[PDB]
């Protein structure tokens, strides 16, 4: 049960990217990422938000050993959170939700216990000047193979925007809008 | 009682009627007169000669453009005069001098460009003076020489370019001074030396670049200083030595880059501070500020955020200090 705007990432790799205007690259104290997907892969990179040139800040959503997880960096250090209780590469539809509040993070697989992770001490709270959203994980050398639907990032329905041929969007590789 | 006017007592309420001049009065023993929101365009000589016993007179929101000499003559008992929201641009030097018992004078929202150096002479019982929202560019050195009991002065929303050395002579009892929304460039706090009773000073939304203090002195009564929304980038290391009892200091939305520990060591009586929106450089330089915050026991309404270098932008100072190993 998977309906919504969806893209097929088949063999050979694929990539959907969004380019923010140079001046308006946003900074955020909190982040809300929700993606609908289905896959059978053991290892892949779904979405990655990279900061503008000259900044180490980043946010990456990926599958590793069939387990969905998130890794992010405010500036100083890498923070990781993963659903290790179970597996999501069974080929069925899932919605994973990621939530960031400064150093804090939240992961929840569809209809499973919510994962909450709180860093010790005081952390940097700002993800700094986001430049691109790279859906596909081709450039990371782990292209994703499957179906992606209803991607949500900070109020942006990015896939829906790609299906509307938004000028900024750049579609490359073997990706089809079924 | 004169036509179109309802009178509750000796008080005459003639607001919101089409009056182009002051009506002649059957009863000349009136205590108060209200002529608000009419279309009076001119004030004649001895116009209120009939209303000798007037204590308050409201002439706000009229198109008054010309005020003849001796316009208010004979109003010895008048203690409140409201002339705001008009088109007054020139005032004869003798226009207020007769009104001795005046306590509240409002000349705000007018087109005054300059004031006669002897305009406010002999207003010793004056307590409040509203000159807000005028186009004054300069202010006579002797204007407030006779204003002995003035304790509230409003000069906000004008076109004041800079402050005279001793313009304030005779404001020895002034408590609250409004200078916001003008066009000041620099502040030499020695210029306020004569205001020895001031508790609050508003200087926000000017174009202030520098904070200096030419003469060493102690301004023991000043408790609140609002400098919000200027362009302050530099501050002499002794300007806050002057204000030992300063308890509220607001410096948001400026171009402050850092603060010397010499500065911050004088600001210890503070209960409220404001340092947001500044161009803070997040490096070892802010340690003076960072340490102070740990030491500080007062309040600050808004969070203080780094502006430089870029990787620290928008992040609270202390979070960035401890996060990037900037100090200690
Ligand atoms: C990130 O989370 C921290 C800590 O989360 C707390 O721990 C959990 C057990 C749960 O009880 C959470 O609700 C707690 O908030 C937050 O730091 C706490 O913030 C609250 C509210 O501001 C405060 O009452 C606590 O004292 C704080 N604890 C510490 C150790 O500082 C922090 O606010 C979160 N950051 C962001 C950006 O949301
Ligand atoms: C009103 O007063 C003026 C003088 O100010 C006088 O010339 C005029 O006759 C008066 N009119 C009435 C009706 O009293
Ligand atoms: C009024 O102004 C004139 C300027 O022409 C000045 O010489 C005179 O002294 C002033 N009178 C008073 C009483 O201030
Ligand atoms: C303010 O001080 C700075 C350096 O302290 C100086 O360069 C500048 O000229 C001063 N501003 C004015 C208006 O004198
Ligand atoms: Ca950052
Ligand atoms: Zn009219």
């Amino acid at each position: 049960s998977h309906a919504g705007t969806t893209y097929i990432f088949s063999k050979g790799g694929g990539q959907i990217t969004y380019k923010w205007p140079p001046n308006d690259r946003p900074s955020t104290r909190a982040d809300r990422l929700a993606i609908g997907f289905s896959t059978v892969q053991k290892e892949a990179v779904l979405v990655r938000v990279d900061s503008s040139s000259g900044l180490g800040d980043y946010l990456e959503l990926h599958i590793h050993q069939g387990k969905i997880g998130v890794k992010f960096n405010v500036g100083t250090d890498d923070i990781a959170i993963e659903e290790s209780n179970a597996i999501i590469n069974d080929g069925k539809y899932h919605v994973v939700r990621f939530t960031r509040s400064g150093g804090n993070a939240t992961l929840q697989v569809d209809s499973w216990p919510v994962i909450e992770r709180y860093p010790a001490g005081r952390q940097l709270t700002i993800f700094n000047s986001q430049a691109t959203i790279i859906i596909g994980g081709k450039e990371q050398g782990q292209p994703f193979q499957g179906q992606l639907s209803g991607l949500y990032y900070n109020g942006l329905k990015v896939l829906n925007m790609a299906a509307e041929n938004d000028a900024n969007i750049a579609i490359v590789g073997n990706v089809r809008l079924v | 009682c004169p036509p179109k006017c309802r009178c509750e007592k000796l008080l005459f309420y003639c607001d919101s009627q089409g009056f182009h001049s002051v009506p002649n009065a059957t009863d000349k023993g009136s205590l108060g007169l209200s002529l608000r929101h009419n279309h009076i365009t001119e004030l004649e000589r001895d116009q209120f000669a009939s209303f000798s016993q007037l204590t308050w007179l409201h002439l706000d929101h009229n198109q008054i453009s010309t005020v003849k000499e001796d316009a208010f003559q004979g109003l010895y008992k008048l203690k409140e005069l409201i002339l705001s929201s008009n088109k007054i641009f020139y005032l004869p030097n003798t226009t207020f001098t007769q009104l001795i018992n005046l306590q509240n004078l409002d000349l705000s929202f007018n087109q005054l460009s300059s004031l006669h150096p002897e305009l406010f002479y002999g207003l010793r019982k004056l307590q409040t003076l509203h000159l807000r929202s005028n186009s004054l560019r300069t202010i006579p050195v002797r204007l407030f020489w006779d204003c002995r009991s003035l304790e509230f002065l409003d000069l906000s929303t004008n076109r004041l370019r800079s402050l005279a050395r001793n313009g304030f002579a005779g404001l020895i009892k002034l408590r609250e001074l409004h200078l916001e929304h003008n066009q000041l460039t620099k502040i030499n706090f020695a210029h306020f030396l004569r205001l020895s009773s001031l508790h609050t000073l508003f200087l926000q939304w000017n174009k202030i670049s520098n904070l200096t203090c030419g003469m060493e002195w102690t301004w023991g009564t000043l408790e609140k200083l609002d400098l919000t929304g200027n362009e302050i980038k530099a501050i002499d290391l002794t300007v806050f030595e002057t204000m030992p009892n300063l308890k509220i200091l607001l410096m948001d939305n400026n171009k402050l880059n850092s603060l010397d520990s010499k500065i911050l060591n004088s600001l210890r009586s503070l209960t409220t501070v404001g340092l947001s929106g500044n161009l803070w450089e997040c490096s070892a330089r802010i340690c003076a500020l960072a340490s102070w915050l740990g030491s500080f026991q007062g309040r600050w309404e808004h969070s203080i955020l780094c502006h430089s270098p870029d990787h620290t932008q928008g992040e609270d100072i202390l979070d960035a200090v401890a996060g990037f190993q900037l100090c200690w």
